[PDB]
């Protein structure tokens, strides 16, 4: 076997996979195996990209026997995996050991589950014909518009409050002041009218927040950054922020936004896409209501 | 790796210089992309003329490494329902480009196979989201497209490839594969091409496989006719002469001998017969009508199925009756 | 990043719009007075219907265009409940407008919208006629139900004539400072056949691919419209000339047989200088050929036989 | 036990009376049941092809072939809508009927034949009215009986072989079942009236029944039952030849068409056609018997008969290639009145 | 225990006969990997399915069918969504890693074959999805198209797939194969019986094989060591005897309508299919030299029209009666 991994605590794996089910449940996940660990990436409509990474120390029997360039790809349907795993991993403290296997290329993804003298073995055939490779919605750190670190619980509560309101179009605000009264909020408009959820300047949920001038070194005060993001991406990310410790916000002048989720724990990084243009001249009325 | 693919896919053009025949369209689109102006190109023409190959080469030329995350390719293999179309194209066009300062190109292969409401949504998105997003329409049939779509999109017509383009592609294939064809074989391939490149590549691969050794030999017209199954022009001329001269017995005997010696099909035989008959002159204006109607009925019956001998005798009788006027 | 000539020169006022001079003038008086009734605009696509509606709304509102319009298009969640709720919420708000001005709601491409949504629209207009107004944009008025057409004023749009399209072409040429020729402009008009957007696209293709606008360049980049060739070959007297015309045009330029049959059917339906019996016989033959092609027999021989039968019934031996 | 067809049904190869060559052919096929190819039976209706199939199955398997069982199951064709097929079951073989609609019939045959085939001492199935197919289930048949030719043997019985496509006729053996002559039908009638101890004044009544039925055993037996029950089991030479009301209506319509040729006559003929089609009667056989009734009139000359038969063939082609049924019959009748005078 | 149609199915590419171009191309592709998409068309019972099965057997081996070869047919549902998802999936499945036994026992190519049997029963949208899928997955996935009628298959499919015409198996085309089958099965026939069988089934070896099997079964059941004659196979196939055809011709020649009508009624009572009758009448009329050119042309047109009417699924009685009446009035 080229890749092998074993784990005893499947609660972490299943709660990490539950954060991918709102949109990634359909198909077309590109798992990566390397010396760093195990990673899953999902990208639909080329509008949002999610990366969930599993470290070496998470697995107990990581071997990774290879004699190549050390980068092998495989694409498997998520829905088959979810349907297979739904029946197992039942009850609590079932000490279900999961064994991962992949014989390089042309072999199905093999999962072995053992639960109280009862073993299971599911083979997941992959799809590697039209794999265009490369891909990735990456951004350069030399021109980051602003950086923000927020608590996971506050963001989860904000998103779960925003979801049921509606708000098919959402906005992201960034603002810094000289008196350390930093302003950060995710406002939106809906049929209800105007919805404003505000994250205060308290360091409990706004530990770090600075607005840059496109050089990632020159921090400035009194400058406003407007981010027009669709409701779909925020709805998809709401589940991913349900269980977390710290959430990192970072977008550049290009408008693409990278959100890092910390939960040692695993790291989840998601890349977003901004809308082409703001609706007419709305951004003006966003600030005009913000200092109102 | 290469050298293990069909010649249709192996010889797929990758640059605009590799597309032959449609010099005017290539020059026009090169002038369009040199100015950074893409006015919602629409490509129309018979299959095998190089529409999707041309758009792929253009996307490679103007983007390079941006094809993986800027070009949205949609086709018949993907579901194109009204909700699916509106959601997917709205999400793709409404989002700003990541880093490239250029228009976003969306390729819609086989656009004729969509519903009217989906076409209306697409034509609304074309005019609405157009600041950064452009559209490409590929369809062999224009009757299934909304006339509003043909107005907002610049229509480019793909003519059948002339003899020069086919000859140049044949020469390139021969250079690549180290193969030789007789000039008579080249003329036969030109006649059989009917303005198609995929058919030419397929029959060239089949004829190369037919040869016992690829090298130290020359491809003639006989091997091309044997592998492709197309009747020889001499056989068609002999059949027509027997029909026009031998009344009913030896003409039928000659037709049966021709159909049995090499196993020719009736469809190709009648197609050849009418092809030579089109060159002939008929100063009656009524024999041609009877010929065309009877031959079309014969093709319809053969498509519906029947007896080959009875259909061939019907062809002979129809030709003789039409020429008796 | 240069916008195409179609979208770079979109009119912003009703004065720049050409075509139906009387309708444009009436829209100008409606904008000036402010009395905006419910309207339905139908006609040939790409003649300036949605553009005219947008210009009228802009001239009527001014600075109130930020909130005073709810442009629901075909490419949207056009259902029965969410659309009704959105229109109700739009109609249950008031803004600071003059008493002679009213809110305008634009529904482009109302033909494809579901009939239940049409009934919901009727309910919204009946309930909130005093505050908001509705402006429809469509190609034909047949798809709009009768009760909705009853509560509005219908303004049919005619095809743009030679003068208006030529004038717009001259203004755009002067704006772009592009050398042109009268013969080239005539060829552009002939290929457009009354279409404005198609004429602009053809002019843009001519100037990009060749520069100077000439008839030869226009004919090279784009061929003549197929209905004209179909009409030319259908009324041909001798069978040989019609056969040669159809071959050398359609098969050499690469036109699909089913498209040829559909265009011939449309031409025969719109034909004028033909008897009723001849027209119906030709329609029957067109239907037979269409069935043969749809089943799978769509070769040149079928088209030749169809022309032969048409000429036989024309001459009657 | 109350009909001639069920009480006196032969159940063996030796029990068959007519078509001795066909009996020898079936015996030769049943000599080696393992090497039995796919069978296709074509011939006139009422000849007894079903009887030959049952006799062959009984010879191949043995007792219990003629014992039948009834089971019902539903096939889903669209959403929650399902249509049920009244399939008849039996040990060692099986029988189905194409009573479903012309479009769902293909998927019903697909599912049923996939379920029956399975894996396996083969199972034989009889395809009644194989000609009544829309060229869609025939592809399923030609695929399954070629790929799964290890445990299934399709038996095809039909009256017309022309609607059956060429590949199906290629893969299936052509079995010919000619209708019996007058002498054989007369002998069968004599035997069945001897077994029923009914009176028989003369032997000409059986010959008249045979001529009236036109080589149809079922029609002959039903007519014999009708004359036996109507005359209190006492056949007479003066007893009228009883015919079904459908043929009587067809003949009356023919006489009306010959006598009266107008527009009111045309609309009454249309009403009669509508009423006849209301009885679940196919239009093709209606047109066929109308043509045969029109062709026997002595008043008409050769030209009128030729015109009528040409129009009948043309409108039969139209009905075969068409969807509706009233239009082609109406056109045929209108053309008949047009060409009569 | 097995019918001769299935028992004698060619499992190898060298067993099939009368096909030179396709067999040579497949044999030369066995040692290479440049296999294009194949469009198999021709008369029914020619051997396209046998050829593709033999090619698949000699390409990969028995073990790779379960995980590498998937076929489409009319036996299962073939809706647009089902066909789209199934074809896209199987054209996206990876090339399975071969075992060693396949590697030094068979020349396994790095692609896979998708078989589309009876493709003429597919909708236009399904065909468009198939052609787009096979263009976008032409790397390690191959498509085989088999159809009896070329016209029903759309033009782009015929352009993209290599056209491999299957010639009809005439008497001289399959005489050797029939002789080998008869010798292997110990079948005794007279000089001109296999040729007559092949002439009966024009371009159809399956019908000839079935007729030979029926004749052998009849000869075995009869018991005597006799050779099968042309009359027996002709009457088993359904060939009208020459005397009855001569009587039909004589009745047609006579200008009596009632005699023709009653003869047609008796012929339908005999239950013989009118397609073979039309074919035999055509052969007799064109073969005979006692008729002029104009009458031959008219009768050939009439027989062609009658065959076209019969192919649509009409009543054989009415068509044959109309044809005989039209011939008698020429
Ligand atoms: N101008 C050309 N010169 C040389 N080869 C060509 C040219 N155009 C097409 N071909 C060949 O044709 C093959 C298939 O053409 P495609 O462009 O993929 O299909 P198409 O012409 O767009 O037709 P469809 O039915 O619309 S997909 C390519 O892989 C080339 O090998
Ligand atoms: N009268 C006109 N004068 C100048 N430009 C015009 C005129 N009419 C149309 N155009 C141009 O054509 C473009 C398209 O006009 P639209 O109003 O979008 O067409 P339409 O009448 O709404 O029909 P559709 O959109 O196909 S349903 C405009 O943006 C203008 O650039
Ligand atoms: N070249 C051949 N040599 C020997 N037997 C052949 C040959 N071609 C066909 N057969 C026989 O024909 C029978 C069936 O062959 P098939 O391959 O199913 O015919 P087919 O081409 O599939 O016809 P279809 O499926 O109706 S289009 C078998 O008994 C084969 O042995
Ligand atoms: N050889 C035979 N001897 C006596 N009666 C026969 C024979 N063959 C058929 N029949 C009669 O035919 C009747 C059944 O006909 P049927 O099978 O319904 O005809 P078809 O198969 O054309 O529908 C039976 O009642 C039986 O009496
Ligand atoms: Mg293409
Ligand atoms: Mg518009
Ligand atoms: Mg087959």
């Amino acid at each position: 076997n080229k890749f092998s991994a074993s784990t005893v605590h499947l609660e972490h794996i299943t709660t990490a996979l539950s954060c991918l089910t709102p949109f990634g449940s359909k198909d077309d996940v590109l798992i990566f195996i390397d010396a760093d660990g195990l990673s899953f990436v999902r990208e639909n409509n080329h509008v949002i990209k999610i990366q969930l990474l599993l470290s070496r120390e998470l697995f107990m029997s990581y071997s990774y026997r290879n004699e190549t360039e050390d980068h092998m790809k495989l694409c498997v349907k998520i829905n088959h995996i979810l349907d297979s795993v739904s029946v197992m991993n039942r009850n609590s403290d079932d000490i279900v050991e999961c064994t991962l296997s992949y014989d390089g290329h042309g072999s199905p993804f093999v999962l072995i589950f053992e639960d109280s003298f009862i073993s299971e073995r599911v083979e997941y055939s992959t799809y590697l014909i039209k794999d265009f490779d490369t891909n990735g919605l990456e951004l350069d750190r030399e021109r980051i518009s602003f950086e923000a670190i927020i608590k996971g619980e506050a963001l989860h509560s904000a998103l779960k409050d925003l979801k049921e309101i509606g708000c098919k179009e959402c906005y992201v605000y960034a603002k810094t002041e000289a008196n350390d009264e930093n302003v950060f909020a995710l406002i939106s408009k809906s049929q209800l009218g105007f919805s404003k959820i505000k994250l205060p300047s308290n360091r409990s949920i706004l530990e770090k927040l600075q607005v840059f001038d496109g050089d990632s070194t020159t921090v400035i005060d009194g400058f406003a950054v407007i981010g027009f993001f669709d409701f779909t991406s925020f709805d998809k990310i709401r589940k991913s922020t349900k269980i977390a410790s710290k959430v990192l916000f970072r977008m550049d002048v290009h408008g693409v936004l990278s959100v890092n989720i910390l939960s040692p724990g695993i790291v989840i990084e998601v890349c977003m896409l901004e809308k082409e243009s703001i609706d007419e001249a709305a951004q003006t009325e966003i600030e005009l209501l913000m200092e109102t | 790796s290469k050298e293990n693919l069909p010649w249709v896919e192996k010889y797929r053009p990758e640059t605009l210089d590799e597309v032959y025949g449609q010099n005017e369209v290539i020059t026009t689109v090169r002038k369009f992309v040199d100015e950074g102006k893409l006015p919602h190109l629409l490509f129309y023409g018979p299959p095998g003329t190089g529409k999707t190959s041309t758009i792929v080469a253009l996307a490679r030329e103007i983007y390079g490494k941006n094809y993986s995350n800027m070009v949205l390719e949609l086709n018949a293999s993907d579901d194109r329902g009204i909700d699916v179309v509106r959601n997917q194209i709205k999400d793709f066009a409404s989002t700003r480009q990541i880093f490239s300062k250029g228009f976003k190109l969306i390729i819609l292969d086989e656009a004729d196979a969509m519903t009217n409401a989906a076409q209306n949504a697409l034509r609304r998105v074309i005019e609405r989201y157009t600041k950064n997003t452009r559209f490409c329409v590929l369809a062999n049939y224009a009757h299934k497209l909304t006339p509003a779509l043909l107005s907002r999109c610049t229509r480019f017509r793909f003519q059948p490839l002339p003899q020069e383009a086919i000859e140049r592609r044949i020469a390139n294939v021969l250079v690549h594969e180290k193969l030789k064809l007789s000039p008579n074989a080249e003329k036969a391939l030109i006649e059989l091409s009917n303005g198609d490149m995929r058919r030419v590549l397929n029959v060239l691969q089949s004829c190369k496989a037919t040869l016992d050794n690829p090298d130290e030999d020359e491809i003639s017209d006989d091997v091309i006719y044997e592998c492709c199954g197309a009747p020889r022009p001499s056989d068609l001329k002999a059949v027509l002469k027997s029909i026009l001269e031998d009344d009913w017995g030896t003409a039928h005997y000659t037709l049966n001998k021709v159909r049995s010696a090499k196993g020719l099909a009736l469809i190709d035989l009648i197609e050849g017969i009418v092809k030579i008959l089109e060159d002939y002159e008929l100063q009656n204006e009524e024999t041609r009508v009877h010929l065309l109607t009877k031959l079309a009925d014969i093709e319809y019956s053969i498509s519906k199925g029947g007896n080959d001998q009875i259909q061939g005798s019907a062809v002979i009788g129809a030709i003789k009756a039409s020429f008796e006027n | 990043l240069q916008l195409p000539w179609v979208e770079k020169y979109r009119p912003q006022v009703l004065s720049d719009i050409v075509g139906n001079k009387e309708t444009i003038d009436r829209l100008q008086q409606i904008a000036k007075d402010g009395n905006m009734p419910h309207m339905i605009i139908s006609g040939m696509p790409g003649i300036g219907k949605t553009t005219s509606v947008h210009c009228l709304a802009h001239e009527l509102l001014g600075r109130s265009y930020a909130d005073g319009v709810l442009e629901l298009n075909a490419s949207d969640d056009r259902g029965i409940d969410v659309v009704r709720n959105q229109i109700k919420h739009f109609a249950q708000k008031k803004l600071h407008l003059p008493p002679g001005k009213h809110k305008i709601v634009i529904l482009d491409e109302a033909d494809s919208m579901t009939a239940g949504a049409q009934q919901a629209l009727r309910r919204t207009m009946e309930l909130y006629s005093n505050s908001t107004r509705f402006a429809f944009a469509c190609n034909q008025s047949n798809k709009i139900i009768e009760p909705l057409q009853s509560r509005c004023a219908i303004l049919r749009y005619s095809k743009l004539s030679d003068e208006d399209v030529l004038k717009r072409l001259l203004q755009i040429i002067k704006l772009e400072d592009v050398k042109y020729t009268n013969d080239g402009l005539e060829a552009i008009i002939f290929t457009a056949e009354g279409d404005m957007r198609q004429a602009i696209n053809n002019l843009q293709s001519t100037v990009a691919g060749h520069g100077l606008v000439n008839a030869d360049n226009v004919f090279k980049i784009v061929d003549s419209p197929h209905p004209l060739i179909v009409k030319k070959m259908l009324l041909a007297s001798n069978l040989e000339d019609s056969i040669q015309i159809l071959r050398t045009d359609l098969w050499k330029k690469g036109y699909s047989s089913i498209d040829i049959v559909t265009t011939s059917f449309r031409v025969t339906k719109n034909l004028a200088q033909v008897k009723e019996s001849v027209r119906l016989e030709m329609i029957k033959e067109i239907g037979l050929t269409h069935m043969r092609i749809l089943e799978g027999v769509g070769t040149y021989l079928q088209l030749a036989s169809m022309l032969a039968k048409i000429h036989k019934l024309n001459n009657k031996a | 036990m109350s009909l001639w067809v069920d009480k006196y049904r032969p159940k063996s190869l030796n029990a068959l009376s007519h078509n001795e060559e066909l009996t020898n052919f079936l015996k030769s096929l049943s000599d080696q049941p393992r090497d039995l190819p796919h069978l296709l039976l074509y011939g006139p209706n009422g000849t007894g092809k079903k009887t030959r199939c049952m006799a062959l199955l009984e010879s191949i398997f043995g007792p219990g072939v003629y014992r039948l069982k009834i089971d019902v199951r539903q096939f889903v064709t669209a959403s929650n809508r399902k249509l049920e097929l009244n399939v008849v079951s039996s040990p060692y073989h099986l029988e189905i009927t194409p009573s479903d609609m012309g479009n769902n019939d293909r998927i019903v045959i697909q599912e049923l034949l996939k379920e029956v085939a399975q894996m396996e001492r083969y199972k034989c199935v009889i395809i009644n009215e194989a000609n009544s197919l829309t060229k869609d289930a025939q592809a399923a048949l030609r695929r399954t009986m070629e790929k799964y030719s290890k445990n299934i043997r399709l038996i095809m019985v039909c009256d017309s072989m022309s609607p059956i496509i060429a590949p199906i006729k290629s893969r299936c053996l052509l079995i010919r079942c000619p209708a019996p002559s007058d002498s054989e039908i007369s002998t069968i009638l004599s035997d069945v009236v001897t077994n029923e101890r009914i009176q028989l004044e003369t032997k000409d009544i059986l010959k008249r029944i045979a001529q009236a039925s036109n080589g149809n055993l079922r029609v002959s037996l039903l007519m014999l039952e009708s004359m036996a029950l109507n005359n209190e089991l006492a056949l007479k030479s003066s007893s009228p030849i009883i015919k079904p009301d459908w043929i009587i209506v067809i003949h009356k319509l023919t006489r009306k068409i010959v006598k009266e040729r107008s527009v009111n006559s045309l609309i009454e003929c249309r009403a009669v056609l509508y009423d006849l089609l209301a009885h679940c009667i196919p239009a093709n056989i209606i047109l066929k018997e109308l043509t045969f009734s029109l062709l026997d009139v002595e008043t008409l000359n050769t030209t009128n008969k030729s015109s009528i038969i040409e129009y009948s063939s043309v409108f039969d082609e139209r009905l075969s290639l068409g969807n509706k049924a009233i239009f082609h019959l109406e056109g045929f009748i209108a053309k008949v009145m047009c060409c009569l005078d | 225990q097995q019918p001769w149609v299935e028992k004698y199915r060619p499992k190898n590419l060298d067993e099939v006969t009368a096909q030179d171009h396709a067999v040579t191309v497949l044999k030369k592709t066995l040692k290479s990997a440049n296999l294009p998409h194949m469009l198999f068309y021709g008369p029914p019972g020619t051997g396209k399915t046998s050829t593709i099965l033999a090619l698949t057997k000699e390409l990969y081996g028995p073990d790779l069918m379960k995980s590498r070869i998937l076929e489409l047919n009319a036996s299962d549902e073939r809706g647009i969504s089902i066909v789209r998802e199934k074809v896209k999936n199987f054209a996206r499945l990876t090339v399975s890693k071969p075992s060693k036994h396949d590697l030094e026992n068979y020349p396994c190519p790095p692609y896979k074959i998708i078989i589309l049997d009876e493709a003429d029963s597919m909708t236009a949208d399904a065909q468009s999805a198939l052609r787009r899928t096979m263009e976008t997955y032409s790397g390690v996935t191959r498509f085989c198209l088999i159809c009896n009628y070329v016209t029903r298959i759309i033009d782009p499919l015929a352009s993209r797939c290599s056209k491999f015409r299957f010639k009809a198996l005439d008497a001289s085309n399959a005489i050797d194969r029939l002789r080998f089958i008869s010798e292997q099965e110990n079948v005794k026939c007279d000089d001109g019986v296999l040729e007559r069988i092949l002439d009966i089934s024009a371009g159809d070896l399956r019908r000839g094989i079935t007729l030979l099997q029926s004749a052998s079964k009849g000869a075995q059941y009869l018991g005597d060591g006799k050779n099968i004659t042309s009359t027996q196979v002709e009457e088993l196939a359904g060939v009208v005897p020459h005397d009855i055809l001569i009587e039909i011709v004589e009745k047609v020649k006579s200008g009596d309508f009632d005699e023709i009508k009653k003869y047609v009624n008796t012929f339908m009572k005999s239950g013989w299919s009118a397609a073979s009758v039309v074919n035999q009448l055509h052969e007799y009329y064109i073969t005979n030299d006692n008729f002029d050119t104009n009458f031959k042309n008219q009768i050939s047109w009439l027989l062609f029209t009658t065959d076209s009417r019969l192919n649509n699924g009409t009543n054989e009685h009415i068509q044959l009666l109309n044809l005989l009446v039209k011939i008698s009035q020429l």
